[PDB]
Order: C-alpha cells, then sequence, then structure tokens
DNA sequence: TCATATTATTACGCCAGACAGGG
DNA sequence: CCCTGTCTGGCGTCCTCTCACCTATGA
RNA sequence: UUGAUUUGGUGAGAGG
C-alpha cells in the first residue's frame, strides 16, 4: 500500500527526478514486457514503481543498465540470428 | 442534485476545441487562470501538460488519448493546443506576420 | 520540434503567399436554403468545400479523387477543417494605414516621420494635404497643406509639384524614407546637442530607426494594401434554436469592408469627382479601422442595439481574449464539480467521492477494464453496460480507482494548497466528502461550498499527483514554516476539554500503573477525564545517534493527559501534552513532531489528534446555553459613573469652562476606560468564575465555561468577541470616519434597542463593503505579482559569491519586535559568523542555519548575520540554489527547478484579503547605551548635545545583541552618555521639535551679522509678557531691495575676532532660515546646547504602492553627492540649492520647492543617501543613492510593517525576490567597446553576460546603472513578448514587438503555457536540460 | 424578396504619459 | 527654456448556477 | 460507414 514518498524521495534525492524515474519504470511495467522486482498487494503501476523505490532497487542508473543489457541483447540476437 | 456533475467526453463549441460550459450543456470544468499558477507552483509539468493539451484542446491529442486509455495505455502524445493555432490566425489576420521557427 | 516565434510585419507577397482566393463579394450565404456564396466572403474556391471530400454542389461522393475541381462547381476537396487555417485577402481599393501603427501611444508612425499625430489624423482623414519630393519650390518634405494652402501652391507651382494626401501620400513618405540616412543624422544630431528633453526625443527616435534597419520590416508595410481576412470556421455562423441565423461581429466588419471596397472600384471605374471619391476613401479607412481595433477612432459603429461590435483586437485583447480565457486558462474533460461535505472517518491522504461522478469520471478507464476481461467484445455493447450500469461494472470501478489519485480544487484558489491530490473512496451519495484538516489549507468552510475534481490521466501525471501534489506531502504552508494541517475547530475544543484538570473529581489523587488503565478507568465509569493522578509513563527520548532511548517515571498528570499519551508517538516528550493544550499548543506540539520524527508519525499522529479529538468532543457534550454568558454584576455600577462623568463634563459644557474638541475627547476617553473595566470585570467572571472545594474550604480554579472554553483554547472566539457577547459593545463609529460620542452600553444578552442596533449597522455595513471591494483588488495583486515573477526558476547549485544582505532584528522603538531566528532560519549564511566572543569560526560561511543551528545561535547571542540573499544572487537568468535558501515546506535546500517566484508571488498576494483597504524617548528596559551617526558636545550644564541629525541611539543589553533602536533630533538634550549603564523607565533624552534649536560648538560673543530691524528682521515686542524678541523674517515678505540679505549669526571672541571652528580655519556663522525668532539678543555670551533662535513649523494600497513603485506626492529630498551646500536663486518656481564637493567636481544642483521645511543649512556638508527633508522617500532614490540591498531592506521592512500591522507570517525570501524582479532592468552610463547605446536601457543579465565575456578577453567591460521599475512596467517590458501579451495592453507590446522584428525564445513558464508544452520548472527543467543540451 | 449601408446622453478613481503655456 | 495644469488612455477577482432576448426596409 | 447545436453576445438575479 502506499500513503507516502517519503523513503523514495530519500533514496531518488531530488523529488522531481522521482517522478521520471517511477514514470519509465511503470511504463517498462504497464505496456510493458516486463514484470516487478517486487511483490505486488494488487497495487498498481504506480505503487509497485515507488514500492520498487523505496527498498533501493530502481534508479536512473540501474534502467540504463538494464536498457544497455536490453540493447546488448538485441544486437547478439540480430548478429547470431543473422550471422 | 442540481450541483453535481461530471464529465469525461462529450461536445465542445465551434471556434474554440475546447470543451462547453455549464451543467444544462454536459460540459467540463474550467481550469482557470490560478490553478495554472498552483501547479506551476508544484513541480507538476505534466499534469498541467496533459490539463490543457489534452484533456482540453489538442484533438489529435485527446482522440489518440482516448484510444491509449481504452487500450491499457496511459500515455500523452501531446501535440500543439488548437486555440493557440486560432491565435496565430487572429493576430495574423491583422498585419502581423507571426511565425514558428527552426527545427 | 520547434524553438522560438517570431513576429514582424507582413508584407503584400506575404499576405498574398498566405492566402487561397481573393475575397469579392460581401454576400454572406443565401440564407433561404443552406449554401453560401460563389463567390462572396464564404466562398468554395478560395476557401473549400464545407463537407468532407464532397464538392458542395455535385461530384465525388467517395474516396478516389480528392482534389479535381469542375467548372460547375468552383470548389476545392479536403477536411471539414481545412478552412479553419485557410485565410482570404481583400484587395483594399485605396490604401488604408494600420490602426496598431498611428495610434498606439507613441504612434509607430508618428515618431518615425517626425510628424505629430494631430496632423497625421488630419491627412489620414482627408483633411489636409501632405507634400513630397516638390521640387524647386518654397516647401518643405514634412510640411503639410491646406486647401488654400494648395490652391494656391497649384496656380505658382503647376509644374513640378507632388502634394497628395491619405494612406497613399504617407506610404509614399515612408517608402521614400532613408533609414540608414537618418540613422547618422539622428546619431550626429545627438552628439552635437546638451538639451536634456532633445536628447530623450532624439534617443526614442534613432531606437525605432535603428531596430527597423537590423530586421527585415519596411517602412511601406504600415499601409494595410492586401488586407487579411480570418478563417470562416473562426468567424463562425452557426443559428440558435429557431429559423435566423445569429452571425458574427467579424462577418459585419469585413462585409461592411467589402461592400465598401466594392463601391470604391466602381466609382474610380466612373470618374467620379474628387470630393465622392475623397469621402468613399475616408469611409473605407474608417471602415478598415474599424476593423482592425474597433472604437479606437471616435464612436464605435453598432450592429445591435446601442452596443458596439466586437473587432480583432477585441478578440485578442481584455479579460476576455485569447490569452487570459482559452490559453492561459482552458475549460477541461475528465472533470467534475459538486458540493462538499465532511466524512471525519477519512485518513488525511483520501477524499471521498461519489458513485455516480465515480462512474462518469472514469468511463474510458471501464471501458478498458471491461475489454481486457473478455465481458464484451466492441466498445458500444461497453457504453451500454455503463449506460445501463448492471451489476458487474461496480467491481471494475473499485478496480480502477484503487491506486489512482484526483485533484480536488476549491474554486477561488489562491495559493498552491487549493489544489490537492486524494484517493478516491466511494460514497453513497453526491456530496464530495473531504478530510476536515485539509480544509483549512482550501479556506473551506461547509456552508455551500462546491470543490471541482479532476483526473490525472497519464502515468507521469498519476505519478506526479501521488509524489508532490498528495495530501500528506503539503503539511507546510510554503509562505512561512508553519503547518497547514493544523486542527481547526471542533478537535482542539476536544483535546481542551481533554487535557485539563479540576480541584477535585472522580478518582482524585489515585495511582495509576499506565495509560491504559487510565482509558479504562475513564470508560468503566471509576474516574473522571480531568481529575489530577501520579501515573507511570515511559517517554522515548532518541538522545543517542538515531538510537531511542526508553525513560520510564511517575508524572503528577491527570487522566486526560495519560489517554493523550496514547497517541503521541514514540520520540515526543511528555511534556508535548503535560499542559492544556489550546490551539498554538497543539500546532507546536505537530510542528515538534514533525521536526523530530519526520514525516510518516507526523501524518499518521495528526490522524490519531483529530480521531481523538472528535471523539472526546463528541463525549464532551460542550454545549452553549443563554446561561453561560455571564453579566457581570459591576456592570451596571461602572455604566452609572460613566453617566455621572459625562453629565459633569456637560454641566461644564453648559457653563463654557471647556471646549467643544476637549469634551469630544474627554467622553471618548472615559468611555474607553468603562469599556476596559466592564472587559476586565467580565473576564475575571469567566476565566475564574469556578470555585468548588475539595475535602475542605474552598478553593479556585479556571472555569469549565462553555464559551469560556471555546475562547480559552482558540477554537472560535477571541476576547473581543467574547466581550461582546457579555460586556458592552464599545464606542461604535458612524461612516464619516469619526467615532461616537454615545456608545452601545449593551451586550448582546442583554437586548439592544432601535438605534443601537442602527449604529451596529452602519459599523457592519462598511465592513461589508470593504471585502466585497477589497477581493478585486487582492485577486489583481495576486495575478501583477505572479505575472512579474512568471520566469524565475532554481537553476544552479552555487552563483559562487560573498555578497548577501544583513539580516538584524527588527526593532521600531518599543521592545524587540521580530527576532533573528525568524529572520535567519534556513537561509544560507553569505560570510562565516564570528562568535561574539573573539574572532572563532562559529558557524562556516556556506552552512544552512535550521533549528538546531539557530539553538547555537540563539545561545551565543548573536548579534546579527550576514546572509545570502535571492536579489544578490549572480546566477544569469534564475537564481542559485544557495541564495534562495530552505524550501519550505521541505526540510532540506531548494530543489534545483522549483519554481520559487511563483510560489513567492502566491505568498505574497494570497494574504490580501485579510489585511485592511480603509515628546521625548521613555525607555522600557534597563541596559547599557550606544550611540551611531553622533558627533556631540558637552554643553555647559553637562548634557550631552549632538550636532549631528541623523544619530541613533541604541540600547545595547549587558550579553551584546541590540534590544532598542531610537532617533534622535539635531540638538536634543541627552540625560545620558555614550557607553553608560541606565536604570529601567529612566528618561534619557529631550528636545523640543516646535523649536528648532540652531545650538554651537564653541562660546564666545553674539553679533548680528546682516541682521538689520525694518528690512531683514522685524520688531515684534511680546503682548503679555514684555521680554521682546527680533523676529526674523523669510526671504517673501521683504521687498527686492533687501531681499538679498541674509541674517545670521557669528561667535567671536571677547576682542570681537571669530572663534574658529576646532579642527578647521572657518568661522562658525549660521544663516537664519525663515520664519525665525531670535530667542538670544546681542552682547549676551552662549555655550553649547543654547538655541540662536524659535523655529516654529496604510494597509492593502500601501503593498500596491510598494510593490508598484510609487512616488509620494511629497517625497523626501536627498543629495546626489557629497559636499558643501548652498541656496540660490529667490523664487522663480523653485529655491535653488547647490551642493559642491571638497574633492569632486561641483555643478549639481537642485531647484527645491520651497514649500518643505528644510532640514540642512548652509554651513553644513553633506553625503549621499543623506536627507534633506522630511517625508516619505521614494524607491529610485534609495536605489540611485544608497545601494541595492538598501532598497531591497527598505521593501521587505515597509511591507512586512503592514503584513504585520494584520498579523500575517510571511517569510522575506518571497519579497526578496519580488524585488529582484522589481530591479531587474538597467541602464547605460558608460557604453565602453562594447555595442550598446549611451542612455539605452538593457537588461541586467544582458550587458552582465556582455562585459563577462568581453572582460575575460583584454579589453575593460561597460559600466551600468541599475533602475527599479514597477511591476506592471517591469512585466511589460521583457525580452518575451508573449509573457508581455497575456499580461495588460496586447496592443501596445504587439505594436512595439512587430516594428521591432522581435523573436520569443520561449524560456520561461507562460510562454509554455501558452504554446502548450511542459514547463521548464518542475518535472519538465529535466526535459528542458535534455533539449537545451542537445542544441 | 433582396440588396441599402449608419443617428437624437451625462453620475468612477487613480495613475501614468504626453502636450501647450509661461517666468 | 524648465515646471505645469490639462487632457487622454488604461487598468480595476476568481470559479459556478438560474432565467429572458435577439435590424428595418418593401416596391 | 451507426446521431446532433449551445457557446457567440447582452441584461437581470443568485452562491462561495
Ligand atoms: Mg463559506
Ligand atoms: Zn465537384
Ligand atoms: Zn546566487
Amino acid at each position: 500500500a502506499r500513503v507516502t514518498v517519503q523513503d523514495a524521495v530519500e533514496k531518488i534525492g531530488n523529488r522531481f527526478d522521482l517522478v521520471l524515474v517511477a514514470a519509465r519504470r511503470a511504463r517498462q511495467m504497464q505496456v510493458g514486457g516486463k514484470d516487478p522486482l517486487v511483490p505486488e498487494e494488487n497495487d498498481k503501476t504506480t505503487v509497485i514503481a515507488l514500492r520498487e523505490i523505496e527498498e533501493g532497487l530502481i534508479n536512473n542508473q540501474i534502467l540504463d543498465v538494464r536498457e544497455r543489457q536490453e540493447q546488448q541483447e538485441q544486437e547478439a540476437a540480430e548478429l547470431q540470428a543473422v550471422t | 442534485d442540481d450541483k453535481m456533475h461530471a464529465r469525461s467526453t462529450g461536445s465542445y463549441s465551434l471556434v474554440t476545441q475546447q470543451p462547453l460550459g455549464g451543467k444544462a450543456q454536459f460540459g467540463g470544468q474550467r481550469f482557470g487562470e490560478m490553478e495554472v499558477w498552483a501547479l506551476e507552483a508544484y513541480g507538476a509539468a505534466y499534469t498541467l501538460q496533459e490539463m490543457l493539451t489534452v484533456k482540453s484542446d489538442d484533438v489529435n491529442g485527446r482522440t489518440k488519448m482516448y484510444k491509449n486509455i481504452v487500450d491499457g495505455n496511459h500515455q500523452m502524445e501531446p501535440g500543439m493546443p488548437e486555440s493557440f493555432n486560432v491565435l496565430l490566425k487572429e493576430i495574423r489576420s491583422l498585419g502581423i506576420n507571426i511565425e514558428l521557427e527552426d527545427e | 520540434e520547434f524553438d522560438a516565434i517570431k513576429i514582424a510585419l507582413a508584407s503584400p507577397d506575404m499576405i498574398r503567399s498566405w492566402s487561397f482566393g481573393e475575397v469579392k463579394k460581401p454576400e454572406t450565404i443565401n440564407y433561404r436554403t443552406f449554401k453560401p456564396e460563389r463567390d462572396g466572403l464564404f466562398c468554395a474556391r478560395i476557401f473549400g468545400p464545407v463537407k468532407d471530400y464532397e464538392c458542395l454542389c455535385g461530384k465525388y461522393k467517395r474516396l478516389k479523387h480528392r482534389g479535381v475541381i469542375c467548372e460547375k462547381c468552383g470548389v476545392e476537396v479536403t477536411q471539414t477543417k481545412v478552412r479553419r487555417e485557410r485565410m482570404g485577402h481583400i484587395e483594399l481599393a485605396s490604401p488604408t494605414a494600420h490602426i496598431w501603427f498611428l495610434k498606439s501611444l507613441p504612434s509607430r508612425i508618428g515618431l518615425l516621420l517626425d510628424m505629430p499625430l494631430r496632423d497625421i489624423e488630419r491627412v489620414l482623414y482627408f483633411e489636409s494635404y501632405v507634400v513630397i519630393e516638390g521640387g524647386m519650390t518654397n516647401l518643405e518634405r514634412q510640411q503639410i497643406l491646406t486647401e488654400e494652402q494648395y490652391l494656391d501652391a497649384l496656380e505658382e507651382f503647376g509644374d513640378e509639384f507632388d502634394a497628395k494626401m491619405g494612406a497613399e501620400a504617407i506610404q509614399a513618405l515612408l517608402k521614400s524614407m532613408d533609414l540608414e540616412q537618418e540613422c547618422e543624422q539622428l546619431r550626429e544630431e545627438l552628439n552635437e546637442t546638451n538639451s536634456e528633453t532633445k536628447r530623450k526625443k532624439l534617443t526614442k527616435r534613432i531606437k525605432l530607426l535603428e531596430a527597423f534597419v537590423q530586421s527585415g520590416n519596411k517602412p511601406e508595410w504600415m499601409i494595410l494594401t492586401v488586407l487579411p481576412v480570418l478563417p470562416p470556421d473562426l468567424r463562425p455562423l452557426v443559428p440558435l434554436d429557431g429559423g435566423r441565423f445569429a452571425t458574427s461581429d467579424l462577418n459585419d466588419l469585413y462585409r461592411r469592408v467589402i461592400n465598401r471596397n466594392n463601391r470604391l472600384k466602381r466609382l474610380l471605374d466612373l470618374a467620379a469627382p474628387d470630393i465622392i471619391v475623397r469621402n468613399e476613401k475616408r469611409m473605407l479607412q474608417e471602415a478598415v479601422d474599424a476593423l482592425l481595433d474597433n472604437g479606437r477612432r471616435g464612436r464605435a459603429i453598432t450592429g445591435s442595439n446601442k452596443r458596439p461590435l466586437k473587432s480583432l483586437a477585441d478578440m485578442i485583447k481584455g479579460k476576455q481574449g485569447r490569452f487570459r480565457q482559452n490559453l492561459l486558462g482552458k475549460r477541461v474533460d475528465y472533470s467534475g464539480r459538486s458540493v462538499i461535505t465532511v466524512g471525519p472517518y477519512l485518513r488525511l491522504h483520501q477524499c471521498g467521492l461519489p458513485k455516480k461522478m465515480a462512474l462518469e469520471l472514469f468511463k474510458p478507464f471501464i471501458y478498458g477494464k471491461l475489454e481486457l476481461r473478455g465481458l464484451a467484445t466492441t466498445i458500444k455493447a461497453a457504453k451500454k453496460m455503463v449506460e445501463r450500469e448492471e451489476a458487474v461494472v461496480w467491481d471494475i470501478l473499485d478496480e480502477v480507482i484503487r491506486e489512482h489519485p484526483v485533484l480536488l480544487n476549491r474554486a477561488p484558489t489562491l495559493h498552491r494548497l487549493g489544489i490537492q491530490a486524494f484517493e478516491p473512496v466511494l460514497i453513497e451519495g453526491k456530496a464530495i466528502q473531504l478530510h476536515p484538516l485539509v480544509c483549512a489549507a482550501y479556506n473551506a468552510d461547509f456552508d455551500g461550498d462546491q470543490m471541482a475534481v479532476h483526473v490525472p490521466l497519464t502515468l507521469e501525471a498519476q505519478l506526479e499527483a501521488r509524489a508532490l501534489m498528495m495530501s500528506t506531502n503539503n503539511i507546510l504552508s510554503p509562505a512561512n514554516g508553519e503547518p497547514i494541517i493544523v486542527p481547526s475547530q471542533d478537535v482542539v475544543l476536544g483535546l481542551y476539554y481533554m487535557t485539563r484538570d479540576c480541584v477535585n473529581a472522580k478518582g482524585e489523587g489515585m495511582v495509576l500503573t499506565g495509560p491504559k488503565e487510565a482509558e479504562r478507568l475513564y470508560r468503566s465509569g471509576l474516574a473522571s477525564l480531568h481529575a489530577r493522578v501520579k501515573v507511570r509513563i515511559t517517554e522515548y527520548e532518541k538522545d543517542a545517534n538515531g538510537e531511542l532511548v526508553a525513560k520510564t517515571s511517575l508524572k503528577d498528570t491527570t487522566v486526560g493527559r495519560a489517554i493523550l499519551w496514547m497517541i503521541v508517538p514514540k520520540g515526543l516528550p511528555y511534556s508535548i501534552v503535560n499542559q492544556a493544550l489550546g490551539k498554538k499548543a497543539i500546532s507546536k506540539m505537530l510542528n515538534t513532531c514533525y521536526r523530530i520524527l519526520g514525516l510518516k508519525p507526523t501524518v499518521i499522529f495528526a490522524d490519531q489528534i483529530m480521531y481523538t479529538g472528535f471523539a472526546y468532543a463528541a463525549r464532551s457534550g460542550a454545549s452553549v446555553g443563554i446561561d453561560d454568558m455571564v453579566i457581570p454584576e459591576k456592570k451596571h455600577e461602572i455604566i452609572s459613573e460613566a453617566e455621572a462623568e459625562v453629565a459633569e463634563i456637560q454641566e461644564q459644557f453648559q457653563s463654557g469652562l471647556v471646549t467643544a474638541g476637549e469634551r469630544y475627547n474627554k467622553v471618548i476617553d472615559i468611555w474607553a476606560a468603562a469599556n476596559d473595566r466592564v472587559s476586565k470585570a467580565m473576564m475575571d467572571n469567566l476565566q475564574t468564575e469556578t470555585v468548588i472545594n475539595r475535602d475542605g474550604q474552598e478553593e479556585k480554579q479556571v472555569s469549565f465555561n462553555s464559551i469560556y472554553m471555546m475562547a480559552d483554547s482558540g477554537a472560535r472566539g477571541s476576547a473581543a468577541q467574547i466581550r461582546q457577547l457579555a460586556g458592552m459593545r464599545g464606542l461604535m463609529a458612524k461612516p464619516d470616519g469619526s467615532i461616537i460620542e454615545t456608545p452601545i452600553t449593551a451586550n448582546f444578552r442583554e437586548g439592544l434597542n432601535v438605534l443601537q442596533y442602527f449604529i451596529s449597522t452602519h459599523g457592519a455595513r462598511k465592513g461589508l463593503a470593504d471585502t466585497a471591494l477589497k477581493t478585486a483588488n487582492s485577486g489583481y495583486l495576486t495575478r501583477r505579482l505572479v505575472d512579474v515573477a512568471q520566469d524565475l526558476v532554481v537553476t544552479e547549485d552555487d552563483c559562487g559569491t560573498h555578497e548577501g544582505i544583513m539580516m538584524t532584528p527588527v526593532i521600531e522603538g518599543g521592545d524587540v519586535k521580530e527576532p533573528l531566528r525568524d529572520r535567519v532560519l534556513g537561509r544560507v549564511t553569505a560570510e562565516d559568523v564570528l562568535k561574539p566572543g573573539t574572532a572563532d569560526i562559529l558557524v562556516p560561511r556556506n552552512t544552512l542555519l535550521h533549528e538546531q543551528w539557530c539553538d547555537l545561535l540563539e545561545e551565543n547571542s548573536v548579534d546579527a548575520v550576514k546572509v545570502r540573499s535571492v536579489v544578490s544572487c549572480d546566477t544569469d537568468f534564475g537564481v542559485c540554489a544557495h541564495c534562495y535558501g530552505r524550501d519550505l515546506a521541505r526540510g532540506h535546500i531548494i530543489n534545483k527547478g522549483e519554481a520559487i517566484g511563483v510560489i513567492a508571488a502566491q505568498s505574497i498576494g494570497e494574504p490580501g484579503t485579510q489585511l485592511t483597504m480603509r515628546s521625548s524617548i521613555q525607555v522600557k528596559n534597563k541596559g547599557s547605551i550606544k550611540l551611531s551617526n553622533v558627533k556631540s558636545v558637552v554643553n555647559s550644564s553637562g548634557k550631552l548635545v549632538i550636532t549631528s541629525r541623523n544619530t541613533e541611539l541604541k540600547l545595547i543589553d549587558e550579553f551584546g545583541r541590540t534590544k532598542e533602536s531610537y532617533k534622535v533630533p539635531y540638538g536634543a538634550v541627552l540625560a545620558k552618555g555614550d557607553g553608560e549603564q541606565v536604570a529601567g523607565g529612566e528618561t534619557v533624552a529631550n528636545w523640543d521639535p516646535h523649536t528648532m534649536p540652531v545650538i554651537t560648538e564653541v562660546s564666545g560673543f553674539v553679533r548680528f551679522t546682516d541682521m538689520i530691524d525694518g528690512q531683514t528682521i522685524t520688531r515684534q515686542t511680546d503682548e503679555l509678557t514684555g521680554l521682546s524678541s527680533l523676529v526674523v523674517l523669510d526671504s517673501a515678505e521683504r521687498t527686492a531691495g533687501g531681499k538679498d540679505l541674509r541674517p545670521a549669526l557669528k561667535i567671536v571672541d571677547a576682542q570681537g575676532n571669530d572663534v574658529l571652528i576646532p579642527g578647521t580655519d572657518m568661522p562658525a556663522q549660521y544663516f537664519l532660515p525663515g520664519k525665525a525668532i531670535v530667542q538670544l539678543e546681542d552682547g549676551v555670551q552662549i555655550s553649547s546646547g543654547d538655541t540662536l533662535a524659535r523655529i516654529p513649523q496604510g494597509g492593502l494600497p500601501r503593498v500596491a504602492d510598494l510593490f508598484e513603485a510609487r512616488r509620494p506626492k511629497e517625497p523626501a529630498i536627498l543629495a546626489e553627492i557629497s559636499g558643501i551646500v548652498s541656496f540660490g536663486k529667490e523664487t522663480k518656481g523653485k529655491r535653488r540649492l547647490v551642493i559642491t564637493p571638497v574633492d569632486g567636481s561641483d555643478p549639481y544642483e537642485e531647484m527645491i520647492p520651497k514649500w518643505r521645511q528644510l532640514n540642512v543649512f548652509e554651513g553644513e556638508r553633506v553625503e549621499r543617501g543623506d536627507v534633506i527633508s522630511d517625508g516619505p522617500e521614494a524607491p529610485h532614490d534609495i536605489l540611485r543613492l544608497r545601494g541595492v540591498h538598501a532598497v531591497t531592506r527598505y521593501i521587505v521592512n515597509e511591507v512586512q510593517d503592514v503584513y504585520r500591522l494584520q498579523g500575517v507570517k510571511i517569510n522575506d525570501k518571497h519579497i526578496e525576490v519580488i524585488v529582484r524582479q522589481m530591479l531587474r532592468k538597467a541602464t547605460i552610463v558608460n557604453a565602453g567597446s562594447s555595442d550598446f547605446l549611451e542612455g539605452e536601457q538593457v537588461e541586467y543579465s544582458r550587458v552582465k553576460i556582455a562585459n563577462r565575456e568581453l572582460e575575460a578577453n583584454g579589453k575593460v567591460g561597460a559600466t551600468y546603472s541599475r533602475d527599479l521599475l514597477g511591476i506592471t512596467k517591469a512585466s511589460l517590458a521583457t525580452e518575451s513578448f508573449i509573457s508581455a501579451a497575456s499580461f495588460q495592453e496586447t496592443t501596445r507590446v504587439l505594436t512595439e514587438a512587430a516594428v521591432a522584428g522581435k523573436r520569443d525564445e520561449l524560456r520561461g513558464l507562460k510562454e509554455n503555457v501558452i504554446v502548450g508544452r511542459l514547463i521548464p520548472a518542475g518535472t519538465g527543467y529535466a526535459y528542458h536540460q535534455d533539449r537545451m543540451r542537445r542544441r
């Protein structure tokens, strides 16, 4: 559940970047393909995003690392499927 | 139950692309000037962007948004408000050459 | 997608390139059928087909050939919205000059062709002729010609001679006007003249002459040749309910211009005579000028009935144009509105929202959910399901609500706490249930209020509603540090009745093993809620580094304090509940909980406070009766003693012993004294009326009277209201402004009779009229403030400076009003504060001063802190993060991005409603004396008299801080001296303001220099005393033969030689001013401190006159340069004053209006920032004389005095940043090696980055001068014309921007609210960082 | 029905900004 | 020629709800 | 491809 986002503001200390990081993550869960890193208590993708932020496993650096890993996986998939 | 009113989507005016006003006309709430200043006072840049582009005026934005909501994709494709292009044609209909510059 | 918006003039080639066809015929439509007109205003070929992909007449009724245009239709083939973007053009037969460039004040064609507006209009309305390159005749180029002047010239210069009229002639003049040539001439003219007026008249003409050459704007583009017509879709022709078409006003305007243009083409075909085509072209000129901006010419045209019809400029300007009505504020889908109600079961992050509104606002989410499950197929099926409202869509609705916030909004939103985001809880009902604490943020009572709900659609908006705008996140008001979720009215009564005590109850003095059995003894019926009792409580004090240490003890407390201790979180000490808990105490309870335990315990503890307050206020049964308002038994004898006193005064009035004004003053004084005595009688009779015994004799206590707990708790009520319900209700005042001598001796529990209620209605009708007219000025003040701010975004982290204003505590002359901890709380210091002992680094030089630092400042008794202010910030285009300060609603520093101009403007203008609209020095405390700005001398008796007017008398305590301050005049009798210790209440100063002392420095004999009785001075021997005095005349009463004679007194020795000033070689002569009377006559030896002559003599519009920076009517005059001073010419309009500096150059002077009582003598040396007369002082003089920090201290003190007189807490950051936005423009003094001009006004960030990129080179920079513009002149003088056009007058700003060819690099908040994109402040600051990086 | 085209009331209160007048 | 009355323009609060009323002419 | 007119504008009154 969710009442305040205060710990998520503590771990991403800008309070304006929290919205952007959790929005990037909640778009990775909504359309999205991806599955959450945290157990869901029938919370929506907003609260699951912020709840991932509070326990310190999603920030901007982890999302860019995962997207570089997916870009390398697509690169290796294209190279190993064609050649 | 003469004051309770709500609007998701219905009819709008002619000149402008924004929703009509009132209850007898099935219309939405005027999100006035001081509410825009109150959203600027927070960091509500995306809430204000859908509050004046998708929810109100931009016709391509609101049809894409209705289809995006009912697909299950909360995402806005904003574009430019229609009443600002109405402003451009009313200013341009003077002897004034107002434009929109480089990419 | 696109950068800046460019505005320029419209060439006739550009207007033909916009166009799609010439609009000929004025015929609108057929009107008997449905078809339009071919080819009239609403054409087919010129614009497009009414129907989508259809020839209106007949061909193409499918989707194959989109474009073909047959001869039978003369129609394009595209979309229904294609006509909204397409515009037509009217080939104006006769040229017509634009009204926006002919009447803009100043006119664009008025200061360009060097011709007066009057003469320009004469020729323009076919009433005067104008010459154009005549030839070899005796006539100028600008000189005009009349009928008689032309007739004679016609017969004279019949050959080479040109003299046309109207726009045609004007056009030629502009067309044949070598811009470049004029530049040099004008520039050379400005450098070959000294005329002040001319200089300004030449610099304003050359500025608009070189600006036209810088852009691609031609001089012949001012006159309209190819008038453009607005798209039909934008001038819609819809019928109302009936059979007629309600036509717009622009169709009347365009149809008249086309009717007249067709008539003028036909008359130029037929070769009508001169006067016919002059009237025809003049009617076309007036028709075009009425179309563009109606009513700027003489009385505006009208269709139905006498009301004028609305033109294009009236579609732009005004409160109902496009900016203020459709681009800044829009009507909004997914929105709702209903009446609010309480619902106190809520947690403060959630609100109640009805099921009917919830099913209407969330129709697309329900459609998406229904389509996901598989219950239905097509969208229609889902719309039938929710139109029928079956049994399965309510589970769908509870599954779309759950974690989806909504924006509740009360309709007059003044500050940012009036839009807050909640989570819905569904309500059987039709009323929004709103959590009560949150009401004190919205200013929402429940007397019929309404609120709007808005739905954040996208995912970033749901996250902004949860992470920025959630109601748990707004628990501190952004104007200050005070909590805004303070418990308002019922809950403080429940607490004040709960945590209190009485001297005997059930369970007096029994001992309890915990708070749990305290509540168990209250519930079972064995003790009372207020019964004093030793309990054993375990308070957790967190004295280690983040570790909570338990200490358990026995507190002598009550039952209610233990029950309320069951709700307090762990870290707070027990002494927060040990007192009686009014409203100030519960506010600081929540404030100490927020400062210690953070946010989440403070949210859950605010809810538990509200729940236990409501529950024990329900258990209290705290009614109000008729017996609760206890009448004083002493009230009638007080009224009879006052009646005996007014009887004595009127018996003196019958015998004429006293005057009438002294009678009125004595009656108002005794009724004020009797009113205070009646209030003290009732206040004793209420505050300690209960007297109950305990085990023996009686003992008194504070009362449990109901109206007294409603007053003492601070729930609702004060001293004045409870005074008017029991004691007499004062002396009400008539609308003349003066008070009424017969008061209203009857309260409300006794009956008012008729006259007393009528006087009461005077006093209350004035208050209702004041609020209902005050609110307009309060709202317009908030508008001007958020449009001068509008741009200022926290955009750095350190500006890298060492300058900042000097925060001292403010002291008016009473006790120290606002302590230093209120002013330097959460503001980052400029240099490191020295500890008051000696040279210690107490705090470092860039530390935020939160509460722990401010307590270590209060322990050391720190004098004053040099702290960083927003007006000293060195950041170009924004404010750095340290020079702002603390976040104010967040504990930390301001984040990179958060818009501080808008929250500051709202925080100053939001208390605009609460504000109103319409001898010697006696010390109070006991301390040490200190003097500043002092040059003094010891008199003969010993009292240190002062030879300086501007001396500040401070009372410093034994610790080092400054506790008192006063202003002591020139020549006062100080009972004390420098550095001395006094007693509390001892008089330390004395003077006579009705007698300006002309006291000396040295001793000697007195001579009358230039003092001749008969012309200079006069003989007026005193009547009632006999001790005469030679009365000095002024320079106006004596005649012109002796007016040049200046009477004076110069002190000599026993021989006659001039005793010199100690330090110089100049004698001490004192020139006597006008209206003086000589006290000490000739031959009398003098000393210091003895006179040489007798010289006899605000609420809200104050806030407006400080921010708008008006001048007062009689300003205090100052000196622009230091040095010696003297007088001048005898009364030619004014009386001169010449200042010659000691080392600096002489030629500055000023002609003082001689109606002022001056301060300076002839032998006085002045300084910049030193006063010459007295009264109010304009801020421009502060800015150009003392400094920037002086004017920002002046505005923040002169407006915190209004906000403190009315009792509103606002931090000074907001006034410092609106002061920054006032003085943002500057003027050049020395142009230097840059590209500027001499007296050009340029904005400060521009000139600073210019000479900072030139000074980093070898070249030395440009030296500016700052100027203070008032807020509406400063927001209309911006480098962004949309920012200055969404605000006041759009005509002036759009013509200035058009003829300058101005460009709007958007870069602010309101340009991006207009153009429809992300704000460059909040969440969008990362987006604008990205876009500014990727260029 | 289908072109023809504009006249006999006053009663705000500052507050800047530009303009002819005169010592 | 620098003060100066005098005249002309340009402001004047947001949100909402109910009702009625809408150019004359004319061979 | 499955449907339609107030906003426009005035005046008066009301709510917070
Ligand atoms: Mg109310
Ligand atoms: Zn066709
Ligand atoms: Zn700074």
